[PDB]
């Protein structure tokens, strides 16, 4: 009800005011082990991202019921896309952690994670073609945690998405990019998260085929956002 | 569901 | 290369120009449904269309630029995306129905028939109501299904492409302006669009699960084309 | 593959 009233300035600061805090790995090397840390990580992350959610401008204004759904669909999309954002300075390096950097190769200690790796690469290689910056970062972080589930006066989730493209174009405009500039850069953008949306897709399919082989142990947490996707 | 819990807390 | 000449109007009319016929389905009204014919009746049609996206591909502006291995690969990648923009299109009119064929509109009872398959007519029907919402037009129509052709795929590989899609970017902006969308309400409906694309991601894949899983079950005889097509994915 | 051939035609 009063984030249509933030100016594009105060929607940034905002997003990085929200910023869930970087964390470790517990890493000190197998299948098991690997995916004990992965999916180790990614539980710890995600009691984060909702503290983080909570702070995205719109998002509190839903009911308890609403936010569930948007974050169970988007959870894994906002985990791989920070993941990106992170191993965007350490090209053919996914940085899960700081004190775990994994080149392409390690994915192969699991299996059917590397071809997961070269997706989260190539978009990482996107970012960094595009020179992805941090304050275009969360503004399409926040847009995912609002659109992927949103399709399920019902207005106002969609009046919030309008503010943060005006966000993202108020940024352009400052970077000094033509009208021009602006809109296929803003077109650019947007089209990364049809390619996040599948690594979601893919990712959410081998964890849950992982769930079953066993491996490794899930948190229950991770479990039900695993299971709300079944 | 442990999510509704998070989200309250 | 003439691609990137291409003024913003002769880009929409080089699509609307290259748009697909709609095909007829094999439905059979003096005969029940079953699980099995309700998805013969859907195979049979994806087959057919298959053969007519092909053609459509190659008249997409820059498309035929690429190489055989690059257009193999687009398409492999957004058939499924491309079969699904059109059904939620032909849907708009037809609120609470999809309309797979002229003779064959279902609801989502009709969806029941077949196992899985209710979730995905959900989907597909919300995604018709978000058509529906937006008044979303022909034109900028021809725009999302041609993105979604070359944008699919493109970070499984690149210039050339960017530069199509940099230039579809300027049309549906001009198609914007042209309707007399003001500067504001041109940048956001553009990401409105461009959004829904995440969607139909999502519902393609999902959609490549299913079909997966009934060729799996020999639900229903894949025509070569079609198993080619979904091995693409797995 | 089909798709490859149906290209050039
Ligand atoms: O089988 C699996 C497939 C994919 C994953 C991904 C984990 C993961 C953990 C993070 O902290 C961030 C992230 O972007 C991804 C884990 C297990
Ligand atoms: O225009 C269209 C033509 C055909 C289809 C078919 C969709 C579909 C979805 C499934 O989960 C399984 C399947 O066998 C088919 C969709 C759109």
């Amino acid at each position: 009800s009063l984030a249509l009233s933030l100016t594009a300035d105060q929607m940034v600061s905002a997003l990085l005011d929200a910023e869930p805090p970087i964390l470790y790995s517990e890493y000190d090397f197998s299948e098991a082990s690997m995916m004990g840390l992965l999916t180790n990580l990614a539980d710890r992350e995600l009691v984060h991202m909702i503290n983080w959610a909570k702070r995205v401008p719109g998002f509190v204004d839903l009911t308890l019921h609403d936010q569930v759904h948007l974050l169970e669909c988007a959870w894994l999309e906002i985990l791989m896309i920070g993941l990106v954002w992170r191993s965007m300075e350490h090209p053919g390096k996914l940085l899960f952690a700081p004190n775990l950097l994994l080149d392409r190769n390690q994915g192969k200690c699991v299996e059917g994670m590397v071809e997961i790796f070269d997706m989260l690469l190539a978009t990482s290689s996107r970012f960094r073609m595009m020179n992805l910056q941090g304050e275009e970062f969360v503004c399409l972080k926040s847009i995912i945690l609002l659109n992927s589930g949103v399709y399920t006066e019902k207005d106002h989730i969609h009046r919030v998405l309008d503010k943060i493209t005006d966000t993202l174009i108020h940024l352009m405009a400052k970077a000094g990019l033509t009208l021009q500039q602006q809109h296929q850069r803003l077109a650019q953008l947007l089209l990364i998260l049809s390619h996040i949306r599948h690594m979601s897709n893919k990712g959410m399919e081998h964890l849950y085929s992982m769930k079953c082989k066993n491996v490794v142990p899930l948190s229950d947490l991770l479990l039900e956002m695993l299971d709300a996707h079944r | 569901k442990i999510l509704h819990r998070l989200l309250q807390d």
